[PDB]
């Protein structure tokens, strides 16, 4: 639930930086643009790449079915607090909702950071939050909001102890050091 | 400090352990009642438990 | 001796009152009183939770999460799982 918006990224430097690429660029943009279901996205790319032609019903029928796939999860949320099991409600509407959020921009991510901060008892969740925020940081290059979930993340892994975690933990932390210019660091993390 | 103090492996004696493996089942006890026990004293304040001295 | 009370009891001096066997309705509420302090996400069933302990003690419900907190302790994680609960439900049965 990463690489393929992580190549989207990768297209935006792609096309961003470079201006002799005008082909092969935008169209896998397309072609990542017509999965994962990309609305806020694909608006920033729509200013900086091309204006088209024609998305319009398209796009706003993809959004329309997606905020299906959105009004049944948001309108189970009601139906689902009815019954009561702790978790087996709001991990539901925590995830898909960054799935939801996924579609556009730090709203659905944020609201659901701090939502889901108050209920899952174990790191093992809490990190993959942290993920959420490391992905949506290395999309729009803010290493503002990169610290801060790793700084409250580390004090309960290393409590602690962990094993494959704590290298992706290393990687993450390598590459903000490796994005500002720290050259010990990286090699040595 | 005044007595002891300390010691007694690096100035010895020591004795291995390895040789008895019928009190498995007791060391089970001090298998996880002494290791983590020292070497983490933070996860018990995330598994809600607080460690015995027991 | 509550007999041997007796003895002593031809009504004097004294009031009588019986000191309850275990059963389900504490065993759910009374392990959400220990379940406060520990890390434990809220997909867990009170069910079978609670009717996997018939007999018992009231110290059973100290032990319900310790040793499964033991082995989750000793698997590191922050917040358990009920099979890690469900362990303990037979360790700690498994005596008797």
């Amino acid at each position: 639930p990463k690489n393929p918006d992580l190549r989207i990224a990768q297209l935006r430097f792609l096309l961003s930086l470079p201006e002799h690429r005008g082909d092969a660029a935008v169209r896998d943009e397309l072609m990542a643009a017509v999965r994962d279901n990309n609305m806020a996205p694909y608006y920033e790319a729509l200013c900086k790449s091309l204006d088209w032609q024609i998305d319009v019903d398209l796009l706003n029928k993809m959004k329309k079915a997606n905020e299906d796939e959105l009004k049944r999860l948001d309108e189970e949320l009601e139906d689902a607090e009815k019954n009561l099991g702790e978790s087996e409600i709001r991990d539901a509407m925590m995830a898909k909702a960054e799935y939801l959020c996924r579609i556009g921009d730090k709203e659905g991510a944020l609201t659901a950071f701090r939502k889901t901060y108050d209920k899952t008892v174990a790191l093992g969740h809490r990190l993959d939050i942290v993920f959420y925020l490391l992905r949506i940081g290395l999309f729009y290059m803010d290493n503002d909001l990169i610290t801060r979930n790793t700084e409250k993340a580390k004090s309960l892994i290393e409590e602690g102890g962990d094993w494959d975690r704590r290298n992706r933990l290393k990687v993450y932390q390598g590459l903000y050091c490796v994005a500002i210019r720290d050259f010990k660091q990286a090699a040595e993390l | 400090d005044s007595s002891i103090m300390m010691l007694t492996s690096d100035q010895k004696p020591d004795v291995m352990y390895a040789d008895i493996g019928g009190m498995d089942i007791q060391k089970q006890e001090v298998r996880e009642a002494v290791e983590l026990p020292l070497t983490h004293f933070e996860l018990y304040k995330q598994i809600g438990i607080d460690p015995p001295r027991g | 001796d509550i007999l041997d009370s007796a003895l002593l009891r031809p009504g004097r001096i004294d009031r009588k009152i019986e000191f309850p066997p275990p059963n389900e309705e504490a065993r759910l509420d009374i392990l959400k009183i220990h379940s406060r302090k520990m890390n434990l996400t809220r997909g867990i069933n009170l069910r079978k939770i609670a009717e996997l302990m018939p007999g018992a003690s009231g110290a059973e419900v100290k032990g319900v999460c310790t040793e499964a907190g033991m082995y989750a302790l000793r698997e590191r994680r922050v917040h358990v799982t009920q099979e890690d609960f469900e362990m303990a439900v037979a360790k700690v049965m498994q005596k008797d």
